[PDB]
Order: structure tokens, then sequence, then C-alpha cells
């Protein structure tokens, strides 16, 4: 079994930049190598077959290069929609191994999140639990810090985060933080804050509500 | 169009068994080789199995050899993966994919089907509204959504107004709670002026448990 290595494993570049992804087979594999692009929540898509030839309908800005043990996918000028993870596959000698993949994300200008908070629903409160959601919308870069406060007390351990993948049009991210505590504990306190740290924000921003309004 | 449609994936037991079918159309199946490729969640692509056009030869990945069996019924246009002795490491979206030339290149892929190897119970989700309000408004835009809490297994699809609302939508990836159940949120940002004029209804479908919730989301002040 031939071990395909891709490098880099992740990468950040701007629109119009030149991107170079390297796939290395640990024994000669002629020109039997293939390039696939995987956008999120969608199926892989063949880009470069035969290590250099282009699948029909595939933008000419994608190019393949190499034979033997070293291969390259090159995107000449990056674009918003090129956000994906890129996989090489040797089709030469079975088992048919895949590279571990290269995550390509688009660099863009700083955007600060729009922060929103949602108290738990009356409906859920009945059921016994209280989920408070904080939403950070459409920000770059991905790195962001969400702190929950309950009456100015820093929370730890009672929350979960989820990040959307990068938006293929405007290259931004959205995040949702969900604080989950029991109706018992939820009703012991008044001020529910969500404090958000981001690069695009001059200082941390807090969104809060008083239980009862 | 050239096409591949997976079916039959879903929740299954450890040491259990499951069969995967792939409804091919748009070209003549008899003509080329065929493949199954799996992707464990948040991980890379792994080739499972390949089979020639007649049925001639079948090849398998090591880790599945002796447990998995690939087969094609050209007469009804379908590809199979018989999965036996399912382990946790077999949990993955399994992709149906058509080969091309002597390249061994796969030139068309289906949209996959989730296989989950778990003893845990099926459980439909509860859909709570995420009401818009002034704490949910910032300059003519108002955010709102639905909380799709405590469900198993993946996935849930969420639409808005049957499909009429697609813009500004952000259906988040699911997160596995400590309770062993998944939870997700879908939110949407709309104009604030439409809040008492336009209805907003999230449409949640959790097929593995057969659940179909439509929740109306109404303003808070």
């Amino acid at each position: 079994d031939i071990q395909m290595t891709q490098s880099p494993s992740s990468l950040s570049a701007s629109v119009g930049d030149r991107v170079t992804i390297t796939c290395r087979a640990s024994q000669s594999i002629s020109s039997y190598l293939n390039w696939y692009q995987q956008k999120p929540g969608k199926a892989p898509k063949l880009l470069i077959y035969a290590a250099s030839s282009l699948q029909s309908g595939v933008p000419s800005r994608f190019s393949g290069s190499g034979s033997g043990t070293d291969f390259t996918l090159t995107i000449s000028s990056l674009q918003p929609e090129d956000f994906a993870t890129y996989y090489c596959q040797q089709s030469y000698s079975t088992p048919l191994t895949f590279g571990q993949g290269t995550k390509v994300e688009i660099k863009r200008t700083v955007a600060a999140p729009s922060v929103f908070i949602f108290p738990p629903s009356d409906e859920q409160l009945k059921s016994g639990t209280a989920s408070v959601v904080c939403l950070l919308n459409n920000f770059y870069p991905r790195e962001a810090k969400v702190q929950w406060k309950v009456d100015n007390a820093l929370q730890s351990g009672n929350s979960q985060e989820s990040v959307t993948e990068q938006d293929s049009k405007d290259s931004t991210y959205s995040l949702s933080s969900t604080l989950t505590l029991s109706k018992a504990d939820y009703e012991k306190h008044k001020v529910y804050a969500c404090e958000v740290t981001h690069q695009g924000l001059s200082s941390p921003v807090t969104k809060s509500f008083n239980r009862g309004e | 169009e050239v096409q591949l449609l997976e079916s039959g994936g879903g929740l299954v037991q450890p040491g259990g068994s499951l069969r995967l079918s792939c409804a091919a159309s748009g070209f003549t199946f008899s003509s080329y080789a065929m493949s199954w490729v799996r992707q464990a969640p948040g991980k890379g692509l792994e080739w499972v199995s390949a089979i020639s056009g007649s049925g001639g030869s079948t090849y398998y990945a090591d880790s599945v050899k002796g447990r998995f069996t690939i087969s094609r019924d050209n007469s009804k246009n379908t590809l199979y993966l018989q999965m036996n002795s399912l382990r946790a490491e077999d949990t993955a979206v399994y992709y149906c994919a058509k080969y091309d030339g002597i390249y061994g290149e796969l030139d068309f892929w289906g949209q996959g089907t989730l296989v989950t190897v778990s003893s845990a119970s099926t459980k439909g989700p509860s859909v709570f509204p995420l009401a818009p309000s002034s704490k949910s408004t910032s300059g003519g835009t108002a955010a709102l959504g639905c909380l799709v809490k405590d469900y198993f297994p993946e996935p849930v699809t969420v639409s808005w107004n049957s499909g009429a609302l697609t813009s500004g939508v952000h259906t988040f990836p699911a997160v596995l709670q400590s309770s062993g159940l998944y939870s997700l949120s879908s939110v949407v940002t709309v104009p604030s002026s439409s809040l008492g004029t336009q209805t907003y209804i999230c449409n949640v479908n959790h097929k593995p448990s057969n659940t179909k919730v439509d929740k109306k989301v109404e303003p808070k002040s």
C-alpha cells in the first residue's frame, strides 16, 4: 500500500493568489494520480485526471503536474468558490489510497460578527431545560472567543459551539454558542450575557438579557 | 444527466449488517467499473471497494475484506455494498462513484448516504423557536431561527418556508452532546419590517426517526 502525503494539510490565501498543493507517493506511480475537490456537505468532484489532464467543464485555472513520485495541483488565481478540501488519489496499484487532504480557505478583509442572543423558549422551559443561544454572524477570521456570563459569573463546561464552513460567496463564518443548564439553575439567576472577543472588534462585545423580559 | 443515487444507509447495530444500493441513471451502467468510497465524519476519503462492468473482478480495501461484498445488477441498473460485521469505525458517509478511463479516475459521484454503527436508540428531535426581538435586531436586520435539540442519529434537514426562504440562512453543523444526542440550530437574518407582515416557519425532517416538525417563529417585542 502506497502512502500518499499531501502538503500543506491546511492553507490560507487571498482571491487571485497562486495556490500550490503537493502530493507525494512513496513509490513510482507513473502518471496514475488524480485530483479531487471536496466542497462541504457535497460529493468529491474530479479535477485533474491522469495527473495533468483536465476534466471537462473544469475551470482552466486548475492545473496538474508531475509523474513518478511527486505531483502538484495548482490554482492560478484563487476565488471565493474554490473553498474546499483537495484530495489526490493514486489509481496505480491496489489498494487505491488517498492523500490525507488539503483544506483551502480564503483570506479576506476583516469582518466583525454581528452578535445576537436568544433566551430559551417558553416551550422548552416546560420540558425542564434551558438553552440560551448566542449567534455570531458573518465574520472573518474564523478565530473568535465566546464567554458566557450568568450574573457576571464566568461559565465553564456548560456550553457548546458550532462553526459553519466558509461562505463560498463572501468568504465569512458564522458561529453559534449554546449554553445549556437546568430550569432549576436557569431560574436562580437574572443576567445572561454573551461576551464575544474578535479581531474585527476594538474591544470585546457583550450581548445580554434579564430573565423576565 | 449522468447520475448516481445511494440508498439504504442509516442506523445499524455493532456486529450487525446493512445493504447499500445505488440507483444509476443517465448512461449505460454495463460500460465502466464502479466504486464505493467512504468518509468518516470530519475525516478523509477512504476507498472501500471497486467492481468491473460485467461483475468480472471485485477488489476490496484491506480493513473491509471478508466482511464487505460489492455486486452489480446491470439489468435493473443498481450497485450494491453488502456490509456485514459492522464496527464503529465503519460509521461513514458511503459514496457511489463511476470510473472513467484506464486512469482509475472517478469522474462522477453520488451525494452519499450516512451509515451509523451504534447500539444507541433512535430519537426524534424537539424543535424550539429562536424568536426575533430587539436583542435579535441590529440595524434593520433581525435574526431568528430554530433549535433542533436532543436527536439521534444524524442527519436532520432544515428548510425555511417550505423552501421559499434560502437567503441569509445558516443551518449549523450538529454537535454531539454529553447526553449522547445531537443538537443543531438553523438561523436566518431577515428585514425587521417584515416581522408582523411575513410568516416564518422552519421545516425540520429527521428521517431516521420519522419526524416532521414545522415550527412558526414569532417576534418577541
